[PDB]
């Protein structure tokens, strides 16, 4: 079709680097904590749950 | 990629952004 902005961002010596985190480690965190939160409340936060 | 140099002098090395089937001028493949 057209060509993009990003391949004329990337042909002039500007990258773009991924992060080390992905989306499904984030989510993964994130369901972590709510089970924490859900099961014992705050006291996952101070040391055993 | 490379340890200290007082432990070892192995290196690894990756290609930035490009699949390693055009990078010549152990093959794994990451996003
Ligand atoms: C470039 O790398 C991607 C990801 O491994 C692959 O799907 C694609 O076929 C490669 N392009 C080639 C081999 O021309």
């Amino acid at each position: 079709a057209a060509r993009d902005l990003i391949c004329a961002q990337k042909f002039n010596g500007l990258t773009v680097l991924p992060p080390l985190l992905t989306d499904e480690m984030i989510a993964q965190y994130t369901s972590a904590l709510l089970a924490g939160t859900i099961t014992s409340g705050w006291t996952f936060g101070a040391g055993a749950a | 990629i490379t340890p200290g140099t007082n432990t070892s002098n192995q290196v690894a090395v990756l290609y930035q952004g490009v699949n390693c089937t055009e990078v010549p001028v152990n093959v794994f493949q990451t996003r």
